[PDB]
C-alpha cells in the first residue's frame, strides 16, 4: 500500500496549517474585540 | 444595485457631460438652459415622485 | 419631432424589420444592424446640434467608435462561421 | 488562449459590469454593454470546436442589437424633455423599447429565443459565466428606472416567461438546456415582483445566482451534459448526485429548502397589495416546473431498477479537478430558510 | 365501487390524457427556426401592438 | 465522574434535556412581565418573596 | 417545548458517531427516554391552554398527537430491523437519521402557533417520509408512487399558503392565539367560497376523503414498515389535526359549503367500507381501513357539535395505534413468507399459538369493542352525528356491520382454517414481535380506562 | 431466506440480543408503562374538574340557601347591555 | 425604498449612527446556527473530498465555523441596524400627520350587534 | 403534591405568561397593519423617508457669468 509515491495530500503540511491556524487567532480574537468595543461605545450613547 | 463610489471617493466622473448647465468648454449657453436652471431649481430637493405633481 | 426625425425612425425600423424577418444570409442580418446603428449616429448628431449642447457632442464619436470595433468582431466571427461550413 | 489573457479579459467583463452599476450617465452603461459583449465573446468559444462557434454567434446578434435598442431608447429620452442622467425615464415610449431592450439583455418571453441553443452550445465555465455575472447588469439599470416603467409590459413579460420559459424543458434530457428555462422562469419572477418591492427582486437575484452556481460547479465535479450522465454518477458516487438534485429541488422552490425562500416572500409582498389571482397563476406553474424536475428525481432510487450501470468505472484514485467554493455554497442554498429575518440586509 | 375508481383513475388519466396532450402544448412547438423565431418578431410586434392598445 | 468515558456515548442527549430545560427557565426571563399585575392575580409582595415565580 | 425539541436533535449525533452493532440500542434507549418526558408534557389545566414559548405552544389535542409520536419513535425504529440488518453501516445510521429528523419535523408541526410556520414544517415534514419509501421501499415497479404522490399532496396544497398570506395581510397576526379572540365572521359569497374550498380541500387531500382516496392504497403498499406506521398513524392526523385549527374562522361560511363533502364522506364511508371487504392483499385492507376510519373523522370535523371532536380525537388517537400495529402484524407475516398476499398462507392458530392473541385481541380493538378507545371515539362521533340528521344512522350503524365484517374476516383466513403445508419455513415467533404487539395493545387497554387525558380540548 | 439457526434467539445477530430486550423490555415495558402509566394514572386534576365539582357544590349550596334561584341563564346582566335599534 | 435615506452617504456598510443600537449578543442563536452551518459546510467539504470525515476537520472545521460566525455577526448587526430606521421612519410619520391616520377610540362590546348563526 | 411542585408550573405562571405573549404579538399585529398603512400611503404623497427617486442635482448648475447675451 503506498509503494507508489506520497500523493501530496497524503502527508500534513506544517507551514499552511500554521497560516490557517494564524487566521483562526487573528479573526477570532479581532471578533471579540470588536464586541467588547461595540459593547462599550453603546453604552456611552445611553447612561446608567 | 445601482452604487454611487463616484460620490463617496468625492470623484467626478459622468457628472461633467450630465446635463446641459454644466460649465461649457468656453462657456456658451445652451438653447432651453435657464429652463433647465428652473426646472432643476423646482425638482432638486425633492423625490421625482410628486416632483413629477 | 420635426419630420426628419420621423423619417429616419422609419429607416431605423425599416433596418430592424430587415434584421429579424430575413435570416437567408447573415452578412444581410450584420449589415442591416450596422445601417441601423448609422441611423442611431444621425439622430444624436442632429439632435445634440439642435440643440446647441455642446459638450456632449461626443456622443456621435463615441457612439460611432464602438459602431465598428463592435462589428469588426462581428465579421471575424462571421468568418469564423462560414469556416465551419462554407 | 492564454492563462494571463483570461485574467485580462474577465477582468475587463467584471469592470465593464462595474461600469453599468456605477455609472450615472446612459451612454456609459450603454459602454458597459458593449465591453461585456466585447469580452464575454472570447470567454465563449474557449475550446475551438465549432458548436461554440455558432452558438456564440447567436448570443452576439440577439444580444448586440439589443444593445442598440437600448441607445435608440437613449436618444428618445433625449428628444422628450431630456438630459443625459441616469433616473425616471420621460418618455413612456422610451420606457417601452427600453424594457424590451433590458427584456433582450436578459432572457424574456418574446426575446427569450436565444438561451437554450446558446447555454448547450458554449462549454460549463461560460455557462456559469452566462447565466449569472452578466444577469447582474440589466437589473441593476431596471431597479434604477423602474418609476416609468409601463406596469403593464413588464407584468406581462413576466408571466409569458414563466408560462413559456418554465414550461419548457419537458422532453429535455439536456442539462444546459434545463438551466437555461429555469434561468427563464427565476427571471419570470424576478422581474414580476419588480415594480413592488425591488428588495425581493434582489433577493431572489442573488439566492438565483447562488443556485445556478452550485448546479454548475457540481456539473464540473461529475461532468455531466446529460440525466443519464446523472445517474451514471450516482453508480460511480452518490454524493454529488444528490447534491444536484436537492439544489435542483430548491430550484424548484421546495417548501423547506432555501429555493422556497424568494417564492414565498414574493407571495407576502406580491398578495398584499390588491391583486391576488396573479400569484396564484404563477404558483401553479412553479408546480409544473417542480414535477419535471421530481421526474429528474425519479432519474435515481437504491436498489435500483436496471440502469444499465456497466463498468471499469470504479475507481482506485480520487480525482484532483479543482473546485472552486463548492461546499459553502451547497449548505448555503439548502440551509438557508431557517434565516432571512436577514432578507432586510440585502437592501 | 369499481365504477368510481375507474371513474377516479379516469379522470386522473384524463388529467395525464390532458398531460399526454398537453406535451402537445409543448409539442405545438414545431421545432422550425423559421417559425417561432419570425412569429415571435410577428408577436412580438403584436405584443407592441397588444401593448399598442393594452 | 471520569469514567462516564467508556460510556460517553449515553450521557448526551440527557445533557439534551437538561439544556432545553435550562433554556425554557431563561426563557421564562424573557417572557416575564404582568408578574403581579394580572387582574386575577394580586398579591403583596411575601417578606420573603420579591417575585411570584 | 424546546426541551422536547434538542433531545431529538442531539439524537442525531447519537446515532451518526457511535460503533457498529449499538445503533438500535442507543436509538431505542435514548429514545425511549425522550418519551418518559413526552409523558411530562401533561400539565394541560383549566381553561387557557398552555403556553412553553411564544412561538410555539400546546392546547390539548396537540398533547395526545405528540405524545403519541414521541412514544411511536422507538417502537417504529424497534421494529424497522431484520426488515434489514443486512448493510453498509452508512445505510443504517441514514434510515434512522431519517426517522429522527422527520419526528422532529413533527413536533414543530403539532407544536406550531403560528399557521405559516405549520405550514413549512407541514411540507417539510413530508419531505422526509417520501425519501424513507421511495429510497427503498420494496419497490414494486416502484409505482413511482412517492412522487407524484407529492404532486398529490402540492397540486392544491399549495394555494392554501397564498390564502393564509391574504388571512395575514387582512387581520395582521397570524398567531393562532391572537386569530382566536380577532376571528369575524364571513358572510356566504364567491370570494370566501374559493377560500373556504381553498383551506378545506388543501387539508381533505391528507385524510382521504371518498374522493381522493386513491392518493393511499399504493403508497401504503409500496411503503417500508416503519414508514407505513409513520404514514397512517400520523400523516393523515396531521391533516385532520390542521383541520380542526383552521375550521376557528369559516364561521358560518363551513354549513352551506360543508354539506356536499358531508354527503361525500358519508357515502364515501360505506363504499371504501365495502371494497376493503373483497380484497386480496392483506396490507390494503388496513389501509381501505385508514380510509373508513379518516371518512368518519372528517364527517366529525364539518359538524361543530363539541361532541364531535371528543369523539373525534379520541378515534385519532384509538386509530392511530389500531392501525398502526396491525400494519405491524402483516409485516410480522410477511417477514415469515414473502406474498403480501392475503389467501396465500392460512392458519396460525394451530402455528404461532400466541400471535393469536395479539391477531384477535388487535382486531377486535378495530371491531369497535365496547370499552375500547375506538369505541368510545366512534361513539360519541355517532352520537354527534345523529343529533345533526335524525337520518343518517342508517348509513352510520351500516358502516357499523360492515366494519364489523371486514375486521372480522381479515381476523380469519390469514389466522385460521388450515396450514398450507406447502409452507415449512415459518419460524415461530420472537421476542420482539411480541414486544410491538404489545407495546401497541397495552396501552391501548389502559386508555380504556383513564381516558379523559385524549378527550379533545373541550371536556 | 437468511432466518436464524436460532442459536438461542432474539432481534439481531449473537451475544448483543440479550442486552436488545434487556433495554428494551426494561425501559419500554418496566419506566415508561409502569412509571407513567402511575404518572398519568393520578397527575394533577386535569381539566380542573374535581375543583370543578367541589366549587359546584359550595356555590349550589349558597344559591338554595340565600333562595334565589340557581342557574339564572342570561351569561351577561341584561342590567348592563345596549341593545340596537330600528 | 429607503435609498433616499441611505443615498445621503453612499456604501456606508454601517453609519456612525448605528452604535447606539444593541449589538447582538454572542450565543445569539442565529449567528450560533451559522456557525452550524459551517459545520455542515466542512463536513460537505470533507464528503467532496474521499477522506472519511470527522478526519482532517481539526483546523478545517474550525476555520469555517469561525468565518461563518465572523460574517454572519457583521450582517445581523447591520440586519438590526435596518429594522431600526424602518421602525424610526414609521413613527416619525405617524406623529408628523394627525389626518391621515385617525385615532379612533374603540367602542366595547357592549354597543356590538352580530348575526352568528348557531349550529342548528 | 410531589408531581405538581417538581414537575409543574403553576397556573399563575403560564397564564401570565401567555398575558404576556397576547402583548407582544399583539402590538406587532397592529403596528403591521399600521405599516401597510403607511406605505399604502406613500406612494399617493411621496412626503417621508421611504420612497425617493433621486431627481438630478442641483449642485452643478455652474450659476458662473456666461457669454452674455441671455440666459
Ligand atoms: C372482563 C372485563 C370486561 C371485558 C369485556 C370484553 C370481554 C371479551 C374480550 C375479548 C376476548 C378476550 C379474550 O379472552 O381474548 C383471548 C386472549 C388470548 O387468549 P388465547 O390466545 O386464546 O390463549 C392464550 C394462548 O393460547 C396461550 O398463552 P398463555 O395461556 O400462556 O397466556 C395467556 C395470557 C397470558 O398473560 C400474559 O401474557 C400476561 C399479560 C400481562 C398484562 C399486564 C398488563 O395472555 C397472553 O398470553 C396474551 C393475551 C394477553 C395480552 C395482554 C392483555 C390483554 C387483555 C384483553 C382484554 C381482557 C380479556 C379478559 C379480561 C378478564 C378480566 C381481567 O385472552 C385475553 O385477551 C385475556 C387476557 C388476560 C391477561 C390480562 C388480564 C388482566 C388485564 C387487565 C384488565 C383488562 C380489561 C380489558 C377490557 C376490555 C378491553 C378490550
Ligand atoms: C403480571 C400481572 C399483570 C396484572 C395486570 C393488571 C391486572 C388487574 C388487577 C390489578 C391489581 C393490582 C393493581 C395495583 C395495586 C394497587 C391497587 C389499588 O390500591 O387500587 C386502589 C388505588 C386507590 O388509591 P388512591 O391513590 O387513593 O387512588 C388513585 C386513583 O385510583 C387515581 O384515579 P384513576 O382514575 O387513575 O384510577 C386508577 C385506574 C385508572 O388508571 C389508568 O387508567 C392509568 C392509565 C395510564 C395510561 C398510560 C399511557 C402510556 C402511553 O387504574 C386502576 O384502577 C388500576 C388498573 C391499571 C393497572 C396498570 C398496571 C400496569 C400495566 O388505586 C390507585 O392508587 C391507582 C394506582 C395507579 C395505577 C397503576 C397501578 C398498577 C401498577 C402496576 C401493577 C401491576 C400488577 C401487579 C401484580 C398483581 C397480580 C400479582
Ligand atoms: C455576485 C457574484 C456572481 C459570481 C458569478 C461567477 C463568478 C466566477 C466566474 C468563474 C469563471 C470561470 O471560468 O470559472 C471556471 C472555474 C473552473 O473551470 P475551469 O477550471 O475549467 O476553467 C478556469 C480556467 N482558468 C483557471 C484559467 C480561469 O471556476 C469555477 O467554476 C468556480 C466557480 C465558483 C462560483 C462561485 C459563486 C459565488 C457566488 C456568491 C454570491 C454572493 C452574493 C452576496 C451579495 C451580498
Ligand atoms: C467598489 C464597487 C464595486 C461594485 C461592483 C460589485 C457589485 C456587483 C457584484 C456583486 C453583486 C452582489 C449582489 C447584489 C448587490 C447586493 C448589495 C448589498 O448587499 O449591499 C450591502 C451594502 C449596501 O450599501 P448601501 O446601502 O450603503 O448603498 C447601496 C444601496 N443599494 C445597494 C440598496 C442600492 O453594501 C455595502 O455596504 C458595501 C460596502
Ligand atoms: C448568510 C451567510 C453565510 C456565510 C457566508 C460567508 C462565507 C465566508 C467564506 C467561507 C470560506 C470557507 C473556507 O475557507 O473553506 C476552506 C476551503 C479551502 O481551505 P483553506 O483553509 O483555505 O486552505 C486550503 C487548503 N485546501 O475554501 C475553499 O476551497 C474556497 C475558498 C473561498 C474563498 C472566498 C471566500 C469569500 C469570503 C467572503 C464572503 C462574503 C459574503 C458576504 C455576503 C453574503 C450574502 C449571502
Ligand atoms: C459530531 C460528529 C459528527 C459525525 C459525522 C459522521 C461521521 C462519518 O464518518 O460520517 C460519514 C458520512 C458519509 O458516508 P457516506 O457513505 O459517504 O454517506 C453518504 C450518504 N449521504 O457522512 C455523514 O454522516 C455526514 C455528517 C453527518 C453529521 C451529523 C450531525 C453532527 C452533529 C451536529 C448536529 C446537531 C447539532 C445540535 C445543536 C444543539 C441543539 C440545538
Amino acid at each position: 500500500k503506498f509503494y507508489i509515491q506520497e500523493p501530496p495530500h497524503g502527508s500534513p503540511n506544517w507551514l499552511k496549517v500554521g497560516l490557517t491556524l494564524g487566521t483562526s487567532a487573528f479573526l477570532w480574537i479581532y471578533l471579540i474585540k470588536q464586541h467588547n468595543e461595540d459593547v462599550l461605545e453603546y453604552k456611552r450613547r445611553n447612561g446608567l | 444595485p445601482f452604487f454611487d463610489v463616484q460620490k463617496k471617493l468625492g470623484v467626478d466622473l459622468d457628472h461633467w457631460m450630465t446635463i446641459q448647465s454644466a460649465e461649457q468648454p468656453h462657456r456658451i449657453p445652451a438653447r432651453c438652459h435657464a429652463f433647465e436652471k428652473e426646472w432643476i431649481e423646482c425638482a432638486h430637493g425633492i423625490g421625482s415622485i410628486r416632483a413629477e405633481k | 419631432m420635426s419630420l426628419v426625425y420621423m423619417n429616419i425612425m422609419m429607416a431605423f425600423t425599416v433596418s430592424l424589420t430587415g434584421l429579424l424577418m430575413y435570416r437567408s444570409h447573415l452578412m444581410s442580418s450584420l449589415l442591416c444592424l450596422e445601417g441601423m446603428m448609422l441611423s442611431l449616429f444621425i439622430l444624436a448628431t442632429l439632435m445634440i446640434l439642435n440643440s446647441h449642447f455642446t459638450l456632449a457632442s461626443m456622443m456621435p464619436i463615441i457612439l460611432l467608435v464602438f459602431a465598428a470595433c463592435e462589428a469588426a468582431l462581428g465579421l471575424s466571427l462571421l468568418v469564423m462561421v462560414s469556416n465551419t461550413y462554407g | 488562449m492564454n492563462p494571463i489573457i483570461l485574467i485580462i479579459i474577465l477582468m475587463t467583463v467584471m469592470l465593464g459590469t462595474i461600469i453599468v452599476m456605477i455609472s450615472t450617465h446612459w451612454l456609459l452603461i450603454w459602454i458597459g454593454f458593449e465591453m461585456n459583449m466585447l469580452a464575454i465573446i472570447p470567454i465563449m468559444m474557449k475550446k475551438h470546436n465549432p458548436r461554440a462557434t455558432e452558438a456564440s454567434t447567436k448570443y452576439f446578434l440577439t444580444q448586440s442589437t439589443a444593445s442598440m435598442l437600448l441607445m435608440m431608447a437613449i436618444i428618445i429620452n433625449l428628444m422628450f424633455s431630456g438630459q443625459w442622467t441616469v433616473m425616471k425615464l420621460f418618455n413612456p415610449m422610451a420606457s417601452m423599447l427600453m424594457t424590451m431592450a433590458l427584456a433582450m439583455k436578459l432572457g424574456m418571453a418574446p426575446f427569450h429565443f436565444w438561451v437554450p441553443e446558446v447555454t448547450q452550445g458554449i462549454p460549463l465555465s461560460s455557462g456559469l459565466i452566462l447565466l449569472t455575472w452578466q444577469k447582474l447588469a440589466p437589473m441593476s439599470v431596471l431597479y434604477q428606472i423602474l418609476p416609468s416603467i409601463n406596469l403593464d409590459l413588464i407584468l406581462t413579460l413576466s408571466i409569458l416567461s414563466i408560462t413559456i420559459g418554465g414550461w419548457g424543458g419537458l422532453n429535455q434530457t439536456q442539462l444546459r438546456k434545463i438551466m437555461a428555462y429555469s434561468s427563464i422562469a427565476h427571471m419570470g419572477w424576478m422581474t414580476a415582483v419588480l415594480l413592488y418591492n425591488p428588495t425581493m427582486t434582489l433577493l431572489n437575484l442573488i439566492i438565483y445566482i447562488i443556485m445556478t452556481s452550485t448546479m454548475f460547479t457540481l456539473f464540473m465535479a461529475n461532468s455531466t451534459t446529460t440525466t443519464l450522465s446523472l445517474s451514471h454518477t450516482w453508480n460511480k458516487a452518490p454524493i454529488m448526485t444528490i447534491l444536484v438534485l436537492i439544489t435542483l429541488l430548491s430550484m424548484g422552490g421546495l417548501p423547506p429548502l432555501s429555493g422556497f425562500m424568494p417564492k414565498w416572500m414574493i407571495i407576502q409582498e406580491m398578495t398584499k397589495n390588491d391583486s391576488i389571482i396573479l400569484p396564484t397563476l404563477m404558483a401553479i406553474t412553479a408546480l409544473l416546473n417542480l414535477y419535471f424536475y421530481m421526474r429528474l428525481t425519479y432519474s435515481t432510487a437504491l436498489t435500483m431498477f436496471p440502469s444499465t450501470n456497466n463498468m471499469k468505472m470504479k475507481w482506485q484514485f480520487p480525482t484532483t479537478k479543482r473546485m472552486t467554493l463548492l461546499p459553502t455554497m451547497t449548505v448555503l442554498s439548502t440551509m438557508l430558510l431557517p434565516l432571512t429575518p436577514i432578507l432586510s440586509i440585502l437592501e | 365501487q369499481k365504477s368510481a375508481s375507474s371513474l377516479l383513475d379516469l379522470i386522473w388519466l384524463e388529467t395525464i390524457l390532458p398531460k399526454t396532450i398537453s406535451l402537445a402544448q409543448m409539442k405545438m412547438s414545431t421545432t422550425i427556426t423559421s417559425q417561432k423565431g419570425l412569429i415571435k418578431l410577428y408577436f412580438l410586434s403584436f405584443l407592441i401592438t397588444i401593448l399598442i392598445s393594452t | 465522574l471520569q469514567v462516564v468515558r467508556d460510556h460517553w456515548i449515553h450521557v448526551l442527549v440527557p445533557v439534551g434535556f437538561v439544556f432545553g430545560y435550562y433554556l425554557d427557565r431563561k426563557n421564562d426571563e424573557k417572557l416575564a412581565a404582568f408578574r403581579n399585575k394580572s387582574l386575577l392575580y394580586k398579591r403583596e409582595l411575601k417578606p420573603n418573596e420579591e417575585v411570584t415565580w | 417545548m424546546l426541551k422536547y425539541i434538542i433531545p431529538t436533535m442531539m439524537l442525531m449525533p447519537l446515532t451518526w458517531l457511535s460503533k457498529n452493532s449499538m445503533i438500535w440500542i442507543n436509538t431505542t434507549l435514548h429514545s425511549l427516554l425522550i418519551s418518559l418526558t413526552s409523558l411530562l408534557l401533561l400539565n394541560q389545566f383549566g381553561d387557557n391552554s398552555l403556553n412553553f414559548s411564544l412561538t410555539f405552544f400546546s392546547d390539548s389535542l396537540s398533547t395526545p398527537l405528540l405524545i403519541l409520536t414521541m412514544w411511536l419513535l422507538p417502537l417504529m425504529l424497534m421494529a424497522s430491523q431484520h426488515h434489514l440488518s443486512k448493510e453498509n453501516l452508512a445505510r443504517k445510521k441514514l434510515f434512522i437519521s431519517m426517522l429522527i429528523l422527520l419526528q422532529l419535523f413533527l413536533i414543530m408541526t403539532f407544536t406550531a402557533t403560528e399557521l405559516i410556520f405549520f405550514y413549512i414544517m407541514f411540507e417539510a415534514t413530508l419531505v422526509p417520509t417520501l425519501i424513507i419509501i421511495t429510497r427503498w421501499g420494496n419497490q414494486t415497479e416502484r409505482l413511482n408512487a412517492g412522487l407524484y404522490f407529492l404532486f398529490y399532496t402540492l397540486a392544491g396544497s399549495l394555494p392554501l399558503l397564498v390564502a393564509l398570506i391574504y388571512i395575514q395581510n387582512t387581520m395582521g397576526s397570524l398567531n393562532f392565539l391572537i386569530l382566536q379572540y380577532w376571528v369575524q365572521p364571513m358572510p356566504n359569497s364567491w370570494s370566501n367560497t374559493f377560500m373556504w374550498l381553498a383551506c378545506m380541500m388543501a387539508f381533505m387531500v391528507k385524510m382521504p376523503l371518498y374522493g381522493l382516496h386513491l392518493w393511499l392504497p399504493k403508497a401504503h403498499v409500496e411503503a417500508p414498515i416503519a414508514g407505513s406506521m409513520v404514514l397512517a398513524a400520523i400523516l393523515l392526523k396531521l391533516g385532520g389535526y390542521g383541520m380542526m385549527r383552521i375550521t376557528l374562522l369559516l364561521n358560518p361560511i363551513t354549513d352551506f359549503m360543508a354539506y356536499p363533502f358531508i354527503m361525500l364522506s358519508l357515502w364515501g364511508m360505506i363504499m371504501t367500507s365495502s371494497i376493503c371487504l373483497r380484497q386480496t392483499d392483506l396490507k390494503s385492507l388496513i389501509a381501505y381501513s385508514s380510509v373508513s376510519h379518516m371518512a368518519l373523522v372528517i364527517v366529525a370535523i364539518l359538524i361543530q357539535t363539541p361532541w364531535s371532536y371528543m369523539g373525534a380525537t379520541a378515534l385519532m388517537i384509538a386509530h392511530g395505534l389500531t392501525s398502526s400495529m396491525l400494519f405491524c402484524l402483516a409485516n410480522s407475516n410477511y417477514e415469515r413468507v414473502h406474498s403480501r398476499t392475503m389467501i396465500l398462507a392460512r392458519g396460525l392458530q394451530t402455528l404461532l399459538p400466541l400471535m393469536a392473541a395479539w391477531w384477535l385481541l388487535a382486531s377486535l380493538t378495530n371491531l369497535a369493542l365496547p370499552p375500547s378507545i375506538n369505541l368510545i371515539g366512534e361513539l360519541f362521533v355517532v352520537m354527534s352525528t345523529f343529533s345533526w340528521s335524525n337520518i343518517t344512522i342508517i348509513l352510520m350503524g351500516l358502516n357499523m356491520v360492515i366494519t364489523a365484517l371486514y375486521s372480522l374476516y381479515m381476523l380469519i383466513t390469514t389466522q385460521r382454517g388450515k396450514h398450507t403445508h406447502h409452507i415449512n419455513n415459518i419460524l415461530p415467533s420472537f421476542t420482539r414481535e411480541n414486544a410491538l404487539m404489545s407495546l401497541h395493545m397495552l396501552p391501548l387497554l389502559l386508555l380504556s380506562l383513564n381516558p379523559k387525558i385524549i378527550l379533545g380540548p373541550l371536556y | 431466506y437468511e432466518k436464524n439457526p436460532d442459536s438461542h434467539g432474539y432481534d439481531k445477530d449473537p451475544a448483543v440480543d440479550v442486552w436488545n430486550m434487556r433495554v428494551v423490555f426494561f425501559f419500554g415495558f418496566s419506566i415508561v408503562l409502569v412509571l407513567g402509566s402511575t404518572f398519568v394514572a393520578y397527575l394533577p386534576d386535569y381539566r380542573m374538574q374535581e375543583w370543578a365539582r367541589r366549587e359546584a357544590e359550595r356555590l349550589v349550596k349558597y344559591r338554595e340557601a340565600h333562595g334565589l334561584p340557581l342557574m339564572e341563564s342570561n351569561c351577561f346582566d341584561p342590567s348592563k347591555i345596549q341593545l340596537p335599534e330600528d | 425604498m429607503m435609498t433616499g435615506r441611505q443615498a445621503r452617504a453612499p456604501l456606508q456598510f454601517l453609519p456612525d449612527e448605528a452604535r447606539s443600537l444593541p449589538p447582538p449578543k454572542l450565543t445569539d442563536p442565529r449567528l450560533a446556527y451559522i456557525g452550524f452551518l459551517g459545520y455542515c459546510s466542512g463536513l460537505i467539504d470533507n464528503a467532496i473530498r474521499r477522506r472519511p470525515v470527522l478526519s482532517a476537520g481539526l483546523h478545517r472545521q474550525f476555520l469555517y465555523i469561525t468565518s461563518f460566525v465572523f460574517v454572519g455577526y457583521y450582517l445581523l448587526k447591520r440586519q438590526d441596524y435596518m429594522y431600526a430606521v424602518r421602525d424610526h421612519d414609521m413613527f416619525s410619520y405617524i406623529k408628523s400627520h394627525p389626518e391621515d391616520f385617525p385615532e379612533k377610540d374603540k367602542k366595547t362590546y357592549r354597543e356590538v350587534f352580530e348575526e352568528f348563526h348557531p349550529v342548528r | 403534591r410531589w408531581i405538581a411542585r417538581t414537575f409543574f408550573d403553576a397556573p399563575e405562571k403560564n397564564y401570565e405568561r401567555t398575558m404576556a405573549i397576547l402583548q407582544i404579538e399583539s402590538e406587532k399585529a397592529e403596528l403591521r397593519l399600521k405599516e401597510l398603512e403607511v406605505r399604502r400611503l406613500m406612494r399617493a404623497k411621496g412626503d417621508g423617508p421611504w420612497f425617493q427617486y433621486p431627481t438630478i442635482d442641483k449642485a452643478l448648475i455652474d450659476h458662473s457669468p456666461k457669454a452674455t447675451p441671455d440666459n
